[PDB]
């Protein structure tokens, strides 16, 4: 009962293959869970090596041969487009759920019963999530909570040393773009830049924008205080006769004379620019003048600008000009003849940074730039990639926390509490039937994988840590008090996540649980494997 | 190359069984999922029976024939895509030992299968229960089963009404001894296509008792509302005409180029007068229409539509009765499409309309669907197609049969009881068919996670000693009364599934060898 | 390279149900089930089996084939033991038991394929067995009244011979009836006191002629040359017969006593002693009236001369069984010593003569008026050894069956040729339909298992089963204008072979089967089937 050029799995072979693939994927992503996890090394074969820990990036870049593993990875990748985190959690939950389901199936439990039990446990876990969350306040002085959230997000991705650098940077960058008002949050207001030949710890935060192109004249001021930003779209390069002409001569002296005569066109515009500079705070103290000049500038015009204590850039990207239109408030002048003071903007200190391979300009310290820039600094490609990924993850986590005020303490407290709540309530109710108890117990046990994996990664024995956490929870319940009990990966004993400062996003946990349950149900319902199209 | 003896029959039966076993688990709400693995790295976990039977490649010709049968039934009938294959495969498997072990000739098996088909149809008719096809409440309740628990669950309330209204508009309930029973001549594919109108809500959707045309007036100075419309259809364009053979235009003076325009005016005027001779109110031409022709037709007091596709005219001739004449000079007074309702062009949702409805029964209509987005419109269109197919199945025979395998179990029991009294060699295939009918309840029990043996035995005992309305519960998995739980399926689907499965089994049994040939 | 997991007992042969051994055992049994299916029925056929001595064995008995065939699989051994039990206890129906067990296992295979647990199958088989055994009591049509007459005996003898030697049942039944009538006592209507024994009739064959030349002897027959000058005795009644075990020679002591003639003195002394002792012993035996002397050992030259002198019949019987038969016939007691004609130990034979049958002369010891013998001998004639062997087997089967006519359902008669099987099929099907639960499938399969007998009869006769089987079903399942079935309800399975339509009624040929035989065969077959099905794993240790 088969056809050529095809292969199929019969009886329970499909279930065994799917379970094995899920276990393999879990073991692949088991070691990188939590701040105590490890990093994976990826080689593309072209000489580029990536050292990454984020589950989404690892799944996207890594090639997967097992079709079931491919399906699991693709399903878990949805977390990135919804919550931005929890892919590893989804994979671990799917793996443990499939392990338990296979164990029960070996005892004769039909897959549909397990699926129904998983659905019931999912509903109960959603109820527990609703009852267990903590409402965050809307106070504008919540900077401490944002710092705690950023630290929690970063510790999972960094070596615990760059955390002190990235936490304040991420917190400030996210807070500046989203003021203490309803409005809205858009992470596109935060620019991400990378620089080479610098120490990893050099990463800093810039209030405003940073321009790639720098000055090209030694006499330009290094720093300009309270500068007026001028954006000019008219090219200041050498101009020729407006009508048909040429350079026909017997000696280069005639060509030089013709060039000097033709330079008057640029000279006239330079005169207007200098007049504007002089009129607007020409000699006022603590004032400056900076010109962007999107288009190119002739060296003679650069020297003319420098001799007037004017810092002029050239050959800037249109995107940079559009960003400056808001960062500095200045407008782009299409024609010098219509140039007027109203075009000029205003900005704080303007500093030029010289690098061996390039030169940057800073246009930060703006009254209301409605944007900010984060400068990732590193000496190696992998370090820069890791820093960028950590910064983006922290930005997304803080944005999710700000937009969604529902906050749930982490440190493994949520998973253990949910497992206990399920084991109690589902067994006390038995709302569907006894036969669903197998699936209920499987789901409850699988939900405990995350704390066990975290403890295993931290090097401590999961049994003792789980026993201590359960004992503390039992004591709290006997005391008739509300208490959150988590896992301290540094000491090994139990700890209160609300005091240490470990928190998890409501959306992340909700989506991870839903996705894991859905993937487990879909895989457990696979009766056979079919091959076609060959 | 060549296969002789029982080997060819064994090969065909094995191919049929292999095809059936794949989808054996595609029945019931508890249907299991399947993995489709392409030669590349992509795969899906779709559980749709049609998708499984479509994406599965089979080398054996019998499997290809079975897949083609299922694909054809997927459009001929609204349901039973997987039931037909499962039933045919089970029947073939049951008949296999008789052909192989009992040395029974295929002709006897085929005849017995046909007789069992007749008996099964009789039993299905006996066990079916009537429904009220005239009361809208009963039809809405029945059709809600195929509309709820879907993307259109939100608008189900109005979706049921829209589908029922469309089906009734295309449904012709007639009974007499002169022309016979038309069988309602329901055609959804051709004359029920849904028109997607952006904007509005589902509750705003209406059923047009005719054809809706999206062609606006070809000239602003044209009537937009006729209370006594009459449609005339033509193909030949109204413009300058050249000779059948090569035609050359030779002009000496520049001003003489107006001769072509004068000839065009003369010909167009003659054609327009010929068209107007039949007292028309709207002129539809498949080919292009010149501005002069539009002016001449307007002078006669009628509207003009040009470059209209044949698809519109095919339905216009059905809802208006207008006869299309290729040549204008051959137009006849009797070709005018009288008995037309209106030419109203009221715009809905910033879209152009042209209603050609009436209070007649042309067995054609148009569904004016409204929605808040294109995705909603497409999903509602698909759900309305499914609901109208279900309603057509229900209304083609005012009765329904119990679901959950009760009908199959009752058919098996009655077939066994009748076969016990036949007293002939054919008794064996009748028992094989009766046993194969048990496939559906076995699949339901297996998908529900119950006992495949004890539950089936209890159901069979209940049918033998109790009523035939007992079946397998989709959720509980126990033996319960289908009527109490509201589990039902249309009788038409069951009859068609049984007939097609038995006919396919007979056809496959007829083939006793596969030989190379071109 | 392939790892081996789950095996811990031994590398020796071992089977478990995890790999479907429950069906593999049935498949293995099918190898001999097919062999035995060709033996049952009047149109059965023999098979050629080569013995370990290089001889050719041809027989229609399935039990003989099983004995001459090598049995390896324990599942086959179970059926072999069941067949042996059937033969020992009943003496007939080995084919019935074997075929019924095979069909029960075959249907059990289908039940297992359907997914029914073996426990339910066994329970249903037990229930169906009990139902069938109870029903067989009501299926009796006729009954043997135990008149001991040849006409009544033939009714049971004829069907027994059939299916063992086809085409000669008419003559073999007459021969068996004649032989039985010579040994049956004067009694009627008495089934509690045994009268007939299986060993009461001896079967012998003589080459030459045909079966039509066979006859029956009213006494013991010896097929060995007398080795003497006296060939037969006169017709005088009550001839005294002396039976000896020591060779007829000079009497000596128990220890040693060897006589060796080395020289003239020893020669003369031993010659005189032997002559005097032999002469005295023979004279003393003759004076008592002994006309015949039978010795289990040889006879000396002087012994032969003196036996001729007194006209004493000379006969040697090296077979102790023949000596026991002679002693039973005449009542004589074996004499371990010579010259001891004790009247209390001498027997009496009314007539002793040498008769020529087909050119071969044999000695017959028969009784006419006094000391009537309770044993008889059947002499078979034929030019073919295979036919003679088949006839001997048929005669033995008939003799064994005759002993079964006692009270315990011996006289009860059932309609043969599958009619009883069809009636049981219908009754068991009805019972299974009435029986609730999963046992109905097992009851229906048990009923179906009985369809083999009509199928085997149709196939062995060359008839088309596709037409015979529905005809049989219609004949046994009829609708009559009344609440009670009537007309010909005893239609069986006919063999025809020349021209016929449908089947013939049993009463036309009086083909009946013993109730006890069928009942015991069904019981044994069901027990064997249950035993085989109850084994889901076989574990053995290497020798």
């Amino acid at each position: 009962l088969l056809n050529p050029k095809a292969e199929s799995l019969r009886r329970d072979a499909a279930l065994k293959v799917n379970v094995t693939s899920a276990e393999g994927l879990q073991s692949v992503l088991e070691t990188n869970l939590g701040p105590k996890g490890t990093l994976k090394m990826l080689v593309d074969g072209a000489g580029n090596i990536k050292l990454t820990k984020d589950g989404k990036v690892l799944l996207t870049e890594m090639q997967i041969q097992s079709p079931t593993a491919v399906l699991i990875a693709r399903a878990a990748a949805a977390q990135d487009e919804i919550t931005g985190d929890g892919t590893t959690t989804v994979v671990c939950l799917v793996g443990e759920l499939l392990r338990q389901a296979h164990r029960f199936i070996q005892e004769g439990v039909h897959p549909r019963i397990i699926t129904d039990g998983f659905e019931i446990a999912r509903k109960e876990s959603m109820k527990f999530l609703d009852e267990f969350k903590i409402s965050k306040t809307n106070l504008s002085n919540d900077r401490e909570f944002l710092l705690q959230v950023a630290r929690s997000s970063l510790l999972t991705k960094v070596d615990a040393d760059l955390t002190e650098v990235l936490t304040p940077i991420v917190t400030d960058a996210v807070l500046s773009v989203y003021d203490a008002q309803a409005d809205n949050l858009d992470l596109h207001m935060v620019e991400i830049m990378q620089m080479q030949h610098l120490s990893p710890k050099d990463t800093t935060f810039i209030k405003g924008l940073v321009l790639d192109h720098g000055g090209r004249h030694p006499d330009m001021p290094t720093r300009v205080k309270n500068a007026y930003v001028l954006i000019l779209n008219v090219s200041l390069e050498y101009e020729k006769t407006e009508v048909n002409s040429g350079f026909f001569y017997s000696s280069a002296d005639q060509r030089d004379k013709l060039a000097a005569s033709e330079r008057k066109f640029v000279d006239a515009k330079l005169k207007k620019i200098i007049d504007l500079k002089n009129e607007v705070c020409g000699m006022d103290p603590d004032k400056g003048f900076v010109i962007i000049n999107q288009k190119g500038i002739d060296p003679m015009s650069l020297d003319v600008f420098a001799k007037h204590n004017i810092l002029a850039l050239r050959r800037a990207k249109r995107r940079n000009m559009e960003r400056l239109q808001l960062v500095t408030g200045g407008e782009a002048q299409n024609s010098v003849e219509d140039l007027s003071p109203q075009i000029l903007g205003f900005s704080g200190l303007v500093y030029q940074e010289t690098i061996g391979e390039e030169k940057f300009t800073y246009v930060t310290e703006n009254t209301d730039p409605k944007s900010c820039t984060i400068l990732i600094k590193g000496s190696t490609h992998y370090a820069l990639a890791q820093t960028k990924d950590a910064v983006r993850d922290g930005l997304r986590a803080v944005a999710n926390v700000l937009k969604d005020k529902n906050i749930i303490p982490g440190a493994g407290a949520f998973y253990i509490a949910l497992s206990r709540y399920l084991r109690s309530a589902n067994m006390n109710k038995l709302g569907a039937k006894g036969k669903t108890k197998t699936g209920i117990e499987a789901f409850a046990e699988a939900l405990l994988v995350i704390p066990k994996t975290l403890v295993k990664n931290s090097g401590f024995d999961p049994l003792d840590v789980l026993a201590m956490v359960e004992d503390e929870l039992d004591d709290a319940q006997d005391s008739d008090e509300t208490r959150y009990v988590g896992v301290d990966l540094n000491i090994g004993d139990s700890c209160d996540p609300t005091i240490e400062g470990i928190w998890d996003s409501y959306r992340v946990l909700r989506n991870a649980i839903t996705g894991a349950t859905g993937i487990a149900s879909n895989l457990l319902l696979c009766d056979e494997l079919l091959r076609a199209g060959r | 190359e060549r296969t002789t003896g029982r080997q060819a029959q064994i090969s065909n039966i094995t191919a049929a069984k292999a095809v059936a076993d794949v989808i054996r688990t595609c029945l019931g709400p508890k249907a299991m999922l399947k993995m489709l693995l392409d030669p590349m790295g992509g795969l899906v976990l779709t559980n749709d029976g049609h998708a499984i039977l479509r994406e599965i490649d089979v080398a054996h010709p019998a499997a290809k024939s079975m897949l083609e049968l299922s694909r054809t039934q997927d459009e001929e009938v609204g349901d039973g895509t997987t039931t037909v294959i499962i039933l045919a495969g089970e029947i073939l498997a049951q008949c296999a030992p008789y052909l192989i072990e009992k040395n029974i000739h295929p002709v006897i098996i085929i005849q017995a299968l046909k007789k069992a088909l007749t008996d099964a149809l009789e039993v299905i008719k006996q066990v079916s229960k009537p429904v009220d096809v005239e009361n809208d409440a009963a039809m809405k309740k029945l059709i809600q089963a195929s509309i709820g628990t879907k993307y259109v669950i939100h608008w189900s309330e109005k979706m049921c009404e829209l589908a029922l209204d469309a089906v009734k508009t295309v449904r012709k309930d007639l009974g007499q001894t002169v022309e016979g029973e038309p069988n309602f001549e329901i055609d959804i594919k051709r004359y029920v296509r849904v028109e997607k109108i952006p904007g509005g809500d589902v509750l705003d959707s209406r059923v047009l008792k005719g054809v809706l045309l999206n062609k606006d007036v070809v000239h602003p100075k044209m009537s937009r509302h006729i209370e006594n419309p009459r449609v005339v259809l033509l193909d030949c364009p109204l413009e300058y005409k050249k000779g059948e053979s090569q035609t050359n235009i030779e002009i000496e003076k520049e001003e003489d180029w107006n001769r072509i325009l004068q000839i065009e005016e003369e010909q167009v005027q003659l054609m327009c007068e010929q068209i107007l001779a039949v007292r028309p109110t709207l002129v539809i031409t498949e080919k292009g229409v010149s501005d002069l022709a539009q002016h001449y037709l307007l002078k006669g007091g009628c509207s003009v539509l040009r470059r209209v596709k044949k698809s519109d005219n095919n339905r216009i001739a059905r809802v208006t009765g207008a006869t299309i004449v290729n040549r204008v000079e051959d137009l006849k007074e009797s070709d005018v499409g009288t008995n037309c309702g209106l030419f109203k062009v009221e715009m809905i949702g910033d879209e152009y309309f042209s209603f050609l409805d009436n209070c007649k029964e042309p067995k054609a209509c148009t569904i004016m669907l409204r929605g808040g987005s294109k995705d909603i419109l497409n999903e509602i269109d698909r759900n309305l197609q499914d609901a109208m197919a279900v309603a057509r199945n229900v209304m083609l025979s005012p009765s329904l049969s119990p679901g959950g395998g009760a009908t199959e179990m009752a058919v098996s029991v009655k077939l066994a009881e009748k076969a016990k009294q036949l007293e002939g060699i054919q008794q064996w295939p009748y028992q094989a068919v009766a046993d194969a009918m048990e496939c559906i309840p076995r699949t339901l029990i297996q998908n529900a996670g119950g006992d495949p043996i004890r539950l089936l035995s209890q159901l069979r005992a209940k049918h033998a000693q109790g009523n035939f309305t007992t079946g397998i519960d989709g959720d509980k998995g126990k033996i319960v009364d289908m009527v109490s739980y509201g589990i039902w399926e249309p009788e038409v689907i069951k009859q068609q599934s049984v007939k097609t499965a038995i006919e396919s089994a007979c056809l496959l049994l007829r083939v006793d060898d596969i030989v190379s040939g071109v | 390279q392939n790892p081996n997991a789950g095996l811990f007992k031994q590398g020796y042969n071992s089977y478990s149900n995890a790999d479907g051994q429950i069906i593999k055992s049935i498949a293995a049994i099918r190898e001999l089930h097919q062999m035995c299916l060709t033996s049952m029925g009047p149109c059965g056929r023999n098979k050629i089996i080569v013995n370990h001595l290089g001889k050719i064995i041809i027989t229609n008995d399935a039990a003989t084939m099983l004995r001459e065939l090598d049995i390896v699989h324990p599942a086959v051994k179970v059926l072999v033991m069941a067949t042996e039990q059937q033969k020992i206890d009943m003496g007939d129906g080995t084919n019935l038991v074997m075929i019924l067990a095979g069909e029960l296992l075959n249907v059990s295979e289908k039940l297992i394929s359907m997914g029914l647990s073996a426990v339910e199958i066994i329970q249903g088989y037990n229930m169906a067995r009990k139902f069938t055994l109870k029903e067989l009591d009501e299926m009796v049509v006729g009954e043997i009244t135990d008149k001991n007459d040849k006409n009544e005996l033939l009714k049971m003898i004829k069907p027994v011979i059939s299916s063992k030697k086809y085409g000669s049942e008419d003559i073999l039944s007459e021969l068996v009836s004649e032989a039985v009538s010579h040994v049956l006592p004067v009694a009627q209507q008495a089934g509690e006191i045994p009268y007939f024994n299986v060993d009461s009739i001896r079967v012998v064959k003589i080459m030459g002629g045909s079966l039509s030349n066979s006859t029956v002897i009213k006494g013991m027959v010896f097929n060995r040359e007398p080795e003497g000058h006296v060939k037969s005795l006169s017709e005088d009644k009550k001839h005294k017969v002396a039976v000896f075990t020591c060779p007829l020679d000079i009497a000596n002591t128990e220890t040693k006593g060897t006589v060796l003639l080395h020289n003239a003195q020893e020669m003369l002394d031993f010659s005189k002693g032997e002559e005097k002792q032999i002469d005295a012993m023979m004279k003393e035996i003759a004076d008592m009236g002994v006309e015949c002397i039978v010795a289990g050992a040889g006879v000396g030259e002087l012994a032969l001369h003196y036996l001729n002198r007194y006209g004493i019949l000379v006969l040697k019987v090296p077979s102790k069984f023949e000596l026991r038969r002679l002693c039973r016939v005449c009542g004589a007691t074996p004499l371990p010593r010579l010259g001891a004609p004790t009247p209390e130990e001498l027997g009496l034979v009314e007539t002793v003569k040498t008769m020529e049958i087909g050119g071969d002369r044999v000695t017959v010891f028969k009784q006419e008026q006094g000391e009537i013998s309770r044993t008889s001998t059947i002499i078979l004639r034929g030019a073919t050894q295979n036919n003679l062997d088949d006839i001997e087997r048929a005669i033995d089967d008939g003799v064994a069956a005759v002993k079964g006519l006692m009270k315990p359902s011996g006289g009860k008669l059932l309609p043969g040729a599958g009619a009883t099987e069809i009636e049981l099929i219908s009754r068991i099907t009805k019972y299974g339909e009435r029986t609730p639960g999963l046992l109905q499938l097992a009851i229906k399969q048990f009923a179906v298992a009985f369809e083999v007998v009509p199928r085997t009869l149709a196939e062995t006769a060359g008839l088309d089963v596709n037409e015979v089987l529905p005809n049989l079903y219609a004949a046994h399942n009829v609708t009559e204008p009344g609440a009670v079935k009537t007309d010909h309800l005893y239609k069986g399975v006919d063999i025809d072979g020349e021209s016929d339509e449908g089947v013939k009624d049993i009463r036309e040929e009086n083909i009946y089967d013993m109730l006890a035989t069928k009942k015991f065969a069904i019981n044994v077959a069901t027990e064997a089937a249950t035993t085989v099905l109850s084994i889901d794993q076989i574990i053995m240790a290497k020798k």
